[PDB]
């Protein structure tokens, strides 16, 4: 929408989180969770591949 | 809401004109322009309990701490009616130590 500008990834993580209508300290409180499930997931699609 | 739909930002507002055989689309848009970079934080921690903003995000101007909305800078003093609370600073990676302004007891001298 212009020009890039930085964000940290946690932080993105948030904004996203509340566009679905989740509060952010439900990302902030369960970071560790939720990356070890995205990285499980991603981990399961080269295997199917 | 739809990314490029209407054109390059954000989609304000559109006209229409009429062409040979054809239409034309005037697409009006925002685009953001000269920022600046800040320190930035999730949360903040007093009294043992973590603070969320509202909306905006907290931003440091290199010893202060604000919070601003989040596509045009304009930053005001954290309270209570800026944030929300929720648990205790434990949790959240990044959490960082300031003074949240309640203006209530300092009505009440
Ligand atoms: C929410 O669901 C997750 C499942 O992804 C739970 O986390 C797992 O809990 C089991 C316990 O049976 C552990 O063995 C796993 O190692 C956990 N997974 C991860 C990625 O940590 C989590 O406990 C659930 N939360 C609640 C409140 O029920
Ligand atoms: C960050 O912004 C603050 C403004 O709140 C500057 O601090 C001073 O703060 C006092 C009381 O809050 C004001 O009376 C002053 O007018 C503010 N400015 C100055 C120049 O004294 C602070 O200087 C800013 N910091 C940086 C690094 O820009
Ligand atoms: C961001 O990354 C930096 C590393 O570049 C982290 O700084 C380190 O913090 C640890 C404590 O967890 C210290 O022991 C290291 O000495 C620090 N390293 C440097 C180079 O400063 C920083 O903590 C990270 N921020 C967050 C929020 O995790
Ligand atoms: C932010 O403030 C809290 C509140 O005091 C600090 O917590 C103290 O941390 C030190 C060192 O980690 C401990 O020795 C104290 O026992 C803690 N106090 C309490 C009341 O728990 C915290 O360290 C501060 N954060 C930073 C980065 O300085
Ligand atoms: C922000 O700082 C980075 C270096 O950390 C620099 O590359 C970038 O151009 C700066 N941008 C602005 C708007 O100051």
């Amino acid at each position: 929408a212009g020009a890039a500008l930085q964000i940290p990834f946690a932080m993105q993580m948030a904004y996203r989180f509340n566009g679905i209508g989740v509060t952010q300290n439900v990302l902030y409180e369960n970071q560790k969770l939720i990356a070890n499930q995205f990285n499980s997931a991603i981990g399961k699609i080269q295997d199917s591949l | 809401k739809r990314v490029d739909f209407c054109g390059k930002g954000y989609h304000l507002m559109s006209f229409p004109q009429s062409a040979p055989h054809g239409v034309v689309f005037l697409h009006v848009t925002y685009v953001p322009a000269q920022e600046k970079n800040f320190t930035t934080a999730p949360a903040i921690c007093h009294d043992g309990k973590a603070h969320f903003p509202r909306e905006g995000v907290f931003v440091s101007n290199g010893t202060h701490w604000f919070v601003t909305q989040r596509n045009f800078y304009e930053p005001q003093i954290i309270t209570t009616d800026n944030t929300f609370v929720s648990g205790n600073c434990d949790v959240v990676i990044g959490i960082v130590n300031n003074t949240v302004y309640d203006p209530l007891q300092p009505e009440l001298d």
